[PDB]
């Protein structure tokens, strides 16, 4: 009926907004951690611990919204 | 050129253009200066400075 | 009926907002990646490593939504 045409709508445009959230959000952080490590490689180790200490960070809400579009159009078909 | 308490010997040495150093920093590879503002501008005073400081020496 | 145009629908919005994220992401990672290597060349060795490193993480997301995309497309239109 027509709930399975919205019910996958929603679930695009919710996912697709937390896409674009999760890549750009890294990707302005990546860069950030590159042209560190371009200077100064010696502590590309030390960096790359603070990055993922970020980057978690970055993908808190735009994974809820990946899990609610998945819970969305999986569960409730 | 002072040499010895009793040896001078005059010397006509080139300032610049800069002469060519005899060590090799490849091995400064592994990092670079955080320059502060801008490069260019910076080496230009640095040579200024340079050739003063031989000159007084 | 009107089930498969609104799902061809929901699919290309995911597809689009997507390829945004992806695009713009490893756009802006690549930008310093390639200011990097001209600071310092005979690392590339290792920036390009790092690069990929971050690579992976800035495209996680945008994978997931061309597989459901693709996922809606051709298993449920």
């Amino acid at each position: 009926n027509l709930n399975m045409d919205l019910l996958y709508m929603a679930a695009a445009v919710m996912m697709g907004l937390a896409a674009i959230g999760a890549a750009i959000g890294i990707g302005i952080l990546g860069g950030k951690f590159l042209e560190g490590a371009a200077r100064q490689p010696d502590l590309i180790p030390l960096l790359r611990t603070q990055f993922f200490i970020v980057m978690g960070l970055v993908d808190a809400i735009p994974m809820i919204a990946v899990g609610l579009g998945l819970y969305v159009m999986f569960a409730v078909a | 050129k002072f040499i010895n308490t009793m040896s001078q010997v005059p010397t006509i040495s080139q300032l610049l253009p800069l002469p060519a150093s005899d060590d090799d920093d490849l091995k400064h590879k592994s990092w670079d200066y955080l320059y502060e503002p801008d490069p260019k501008a910076l080496l230009d005073t640095l040579l200024r400075r340079y050739v003063e400081s031989q000159v007084y020496q």
